[PDB]
RNA sequence: AAACUUGAGUGCAGAAGAGGAAAGUGGAAUUCCAUGUGUAGCGGUGAAAUGCGCAGAGAUAUGGAGGAACACCAGUGGCGAAGGCGACUUUCUGGUCUGUAACUGACGCUGAUGUGCGAAAGCGUGGGGAUCAAACAGGAUUAGAUACCCUGGUAGUCCACGCCGUAAACGAUGAGUGCUAAGUGUUAGGGGGUGCCCCUUAGUGCUGCAGCUAACGCAUUAAGCACUCCGCCUGGGGAGU
C-alpha cells in the first residue's frame, strides 16, 4: 500500500495516540505514546503528538504520501497539535474529520409524512 | 466554642409576606435549640462592591449567631445551593 | 458539574497571594463567600511539591 | 404487599395472598360496565376447542381506553380500582369535555394527578404521546402497533418496553422478552411502568382457589388409553419409548420451533428471544 | 461544704479531612463486527501453555461500548476503638489533639451496663460470574511431581435491606508510674518576635544510663520504689477429652 498514507490521529489528556497507517487496516509504522516513554503527563501535550510521530512519519520508507486523512477525534490539551505534526513530519495535511464519539441519539423511523 | 458569622443574601425579587417566611426558616435553623446570638438586623435598598450572577438587588438580614451545639449553620450552606433562594452567603468560624 | 478548577491548572494558585505566599485576608478578593473556600485549596494543595515559596 | 396466613387448615399452610393496599375505590363506575357471557373453551360449532376452561366466579367487562385519543384536554386521576378481567389495575381518569374513561394504572400513579396526550405533552408518568418525541433510553408500556389502533404490547402487570432507536423506516424497541424489533414511531405509547409488580409472588395454596379462576383438573397423557395418547398403553409405569415426546394430536412439542416462515413482519425483527 | 487554677471539656485561635463522589454529556481495549497494533495478535509454561468452522471460523492505533464506572488532590493526615475517602466536585456527624484557659469548680481501675463491636469462608451478597479461573482438556522430565506454571473452561470476588464475630484484632508483642543523655518528628500548621536564643510535649516513630529481673529484657511513657480491681502457673499430664 504505498503512495497512501490514512492515518488516525488520537486526542487525549493522557497517552496521546498519532500513528501513520496506509489505506487498508495495516500498521505500516508503530511509533508514538507507546514507544515514547513519558509518565511526567506529556505523552498527550502539544510537544508530545509532534515528537511521537516525528519518528513514525520519518522511519516509514513506505508510506509518507502527500496526503494524510487526519482523523483528530475527542478532546484534548493540544488537539491542534497533531494537524501541525503531520505537516512538520515531511507531508502536509488537508483531508480533517471533526466528529468526536459524542452521539446526540437522534435517529428517524418510517418517512412518508412531514 | 464554636462562633459562626453567616452573610447570606436574598433574591432580588421576593414579596415581603414570603420574605418573612423565607427569614423564618432560616432563623429556625439559626435559633434552634438556643439562638445565644448578639443582634439582629435588616438593610434594606443597597449598592454590592462584588457582582455574583448578574442580579438587579438583594434583601439583607445578616445576624452573629454563636453556638456551642455547632448545628445553626449546618442546612444554611446547604439552602445556599441546593435550592435557588441564597446566592453569596458566608462560612466565618472566627469567634 | 459546577464550575470547578483542575488541579493542571498552575497560574491559578497564586493570584490573591502576598510576596512570601503565606495565608491571603477576607479583604483582598471580590467575588462570592464559595471562591474563599477554593482559594485555600489551592494553597495546601500547592505547599507539598513545594511549588509555592512557604516564606519568600 | 404480601400477607401470609396462620397454618389453622392444612389448605391454609403456604397460602399466600395479595395486600390491595393500591386500591382507593371499591366501586366501579356504572356507566362504563358490559355483560360478558363466558363461552369457556367453545367456539361457534359448539364442540370445546381448548380445554382446562371451567366456570369460575362471574365477572363485568369494563371498557378500557387503550386509544387515547384525547389531547389538547388535561384529566386529574380520580382512584385506583381493582380490574378481575386484568393482572394490573386501572384508575378512573376524568377529563372536561365529556369522556371519562379508565386507564391502565401506571406503577407511580397518586389521586389527584394530571394527565396529558398528544405531541405537545411533557414526558411525565401517565402521559402519552408518538414515538418519535419520545427520547431514547426511556421506559415506556401500552406501545402501539398501528397508528390509532389502540395498544397491544406491554399491558401486564409489570411488564415495560425500552427505547433504543428509529432504524429508518420502524423504531428499534426491547421488549419483555429480550427481543428486539422495529416499530413505525407514527404510533402513540404511555410513560413510565405498570403497577401491581407483586402480581406473580402470590400462592394460591388450595386447589380450589384455582376453580374459582376458571381452571378445570388437567389429566397427563401418559396414564390416559393408547386410542387417547401417543403416550397411552403400558404395563405400569413405563417411559415414553419414542425418539422425542408428542403432543395430543401426535406432534413434536420440545424444541421444534413454530413460527410460519415467510411473514410479512419478518424483516422488522432485528434479534430473537434469549 | 466556703475556694481558685489549665494542662483537659466542646477543642480557645491552626492547616492540609472534602468524617465520605455512588457520577449523565463522557473516551481507551481482549467480543461480534462498522471496520483496525485486522489476521499469528493476544489469555499464554521451575522443564511442562492451552484457546479462535469443517457444510462454513479472534487478533483493537480505533470506531458504534466500559466495568464493581475512574489513573493523579488518597498525606509515617486530624484517627475520636482494633478502622486515612475522588474522572475536581457538595455533607459538617458525635467528635479526638501539641504551645493557649475565656466558664462553674474539682481529680480511679483499657474500666459490671465490655451493645457481645470483631480481616476472614459463612452473613440482609440487591444484583454476580466478565482479561477470566479452582476443578477440567491438559500438556512435562529423571534414578523420583493429576499437584504447582499457564490455558478455552462453570462456579469463585462484589452495593442499600434484622444482619454478619477468628487473626500476623497481639509480628506468637492489652493493662494507671515517673525520674540521674536529648528530643518529641507525621500530614504541614504555629511564637519569644523575627524563623538566630525559645518549641514542656501529645494524637505518634520512639530514642538508654542510676534499680530490678536467674538471665532476656522494661528507664523524659522500667516490671527499682510512693497511685486500681484484675491477675496465672496446679499433678507434664489425663486434657481440650
Amino acid at each position: 500500500n504505498i503512495e497512501n498514507g490514512v492515518a488516525h490521529i488520537r486526542s487525549t489528556f493522557n497517552n496521546t495516540i498519532v500513528t501513520i497507517t496506509d489505506e487498508f487496516g495495516n500498521a505500516l509504522s508503530w511509533s508514538s505514546a507507546g514507544a515514547l516513554g513519558f509518565k511526567g503527563s506529556k505523552k498527550s501535550t502539544p510537544f508530545a503528538a509532534q515528537m511521537a510521530s516525528e519518528t513514525a512519519s520519518k522511519s516509514a520508507m513506505e508510506h509518507g504520501l502527500k496526503t494524510v486523512e487526519v482523523t483528530v477525534k475527542g478532546p484534548g490539551p493540544g488537539r491542534e497539535s497533531a494537524i501541525r505534526a503531520l505537516q512538520s513530519a515531511g507531508l502536509e495535511v488537508t483531508a480533517i474529520r471533526d466528529v468526536t464519539p459524542v452521539p446526540h441519539n437522534g435517529c428517524r423511523p418510517p418517512k412518508r409524512r412531514r | 466554642m464554636r462562633t459562626y458569622e453567616v452573610m447570606y443574601i436574598v433574591r432580588p425579587n421576593i414579596e415581603e409576606d414570603a420574605k418573612k417566611a423565607l427569614v423564618e426558616r432560616f432563623n429556625g435553623i439559626l435559633a434552634t435549640e438556643g439562638a445565644e446570638v448578639l443582634e439582629a438586623k435588616d438593610w434594606g435598598k443597597r449598592r454590592l462592591a462584588y457582582e455574583i450572577n448578574d442580579f438587579k438587588d438583594g434583601f439583607y438580614n445578616i445576624v452573629r449567631v454563636k453556638s456551642d451545639n455547632n448545628k445553626a449553620t449546618d442546612e444554611f450552606q446547604r439552602l445556599a445551593k441546593i435550592s435557588d433562594d441564597i446566592i453569596r452567603y458566608m462560612v466565618i468560624r472566627e469567634d | 458539574g459546577i464550575t470547578h478548577i483542575d488541579y493542571k491548572d498552575t497560574e491559578l494558585l497564586k493570584r490573591f497571594i502576598s510576596e512570601r505566599g503565606k495565608i491571603l485576608p477576607r479583604r483582598v478578593t471580590g467575588t462570592s463567600a464559595k471562591y474563599q473556600r477554593m482559594l485555600t485549596t489551592a494553597i495546601k494543595r500547592s505547599r507539598h511539591m513545594a511549588l509555592l515559596p512557604y516564606v519568600k | 404487599a404480601i400477607k401470609k396466613y396462620k397454618p389453622i387448615t392444612n389448605g391454609r399452610r403456604n397460602m399466600t395472598s395479595l395486600d390491595f393496599a393500591e386500591i382507593t375505590k371499591t366501586t366501579p363506575e356504572k356507566s362504563l360496565l358490559k355483560p360478558l357471557p363466558k363461552k369457556a373453551g367453545r367456539n361457534n360449532q359448539g364442540k370445546l376447542t381448548v380445554r382446562h376452561h371451567g366456570g369460575g366466579h362471574k365477572r363485568q367487562y369494563r371498557v378500557i381506553d387503550f386509544k387515547r385519543n384525547k389531547d389538547g384536554i388535561n384529566a386529574k386521576v380520580d382512584s385506583i380500582q381493582y380490574d378481575p378481567n386484568r393482572s394490573a389495575n386501572i384508575a378512573l381518569v376524568v377529563y372536561a369535555d365529556g369522556e371519562k374513561r379508565y386507564i391502565i394504572a401506571p406503577k407511580g400513579l397518586e389521586v389527584g394527578q394530571i394527565v396529558e396526550s398528544g405531541a405537545e405533552a411533557d414526558i411525565k408518568v401517565g402521559n402519552a404521546l408518538p414515538l418519535q418525541n419520545i427520547p431514547v433510553g426511556t421506559v415506556v408500556h401500552n406501545i402501539e402497533l398501528k397508528p390509532g389502533k389502540g395498544g397491544q404490547i406491554a399491558r401486564s402487570a409489570g411488564a415495560s418496553a425500552q427505547v433504543l432507536g428509529k432504524e429508518g423506516k420502524y423504531v428499534l424497541i426491547r421488549l419483555r422478552s429480550g427481543e428486539v424489533r422495529m416499530i413505525l414511531s407514527t404510533c402513540r405509547a404511555t410513560i413510565g411502568q405498570v403497577g401491581n409488580l407483586q402480581h406473580e409472588l402470590v400462592n394460591v395454596g388450595k386447589a380450589g382457589r384455582s376453580r374459582w379462576k376458571g381452571i378445570r383438573p388437567t389429566v397427563r397423557g401418559s396414564v390416559m388409553n393408547p386410542n387417547d395418547h401417543p403416550h397411552g398403553g403400558g404395563e405400569g409405569r413405563a417411559p415414553i419409548g419414542r425418539p422425542s415426546p408428542m403432543s395430543p394430536w401426535g406432534k413434536p412439542t420440545l424444541g421444534k420451533k413454530t413460527r410460519r416462515g415467510k411473514k410479512s413482519s419478518d424483516k422488522l425483527i432485528v434479534r430473537g428471544r434469549k
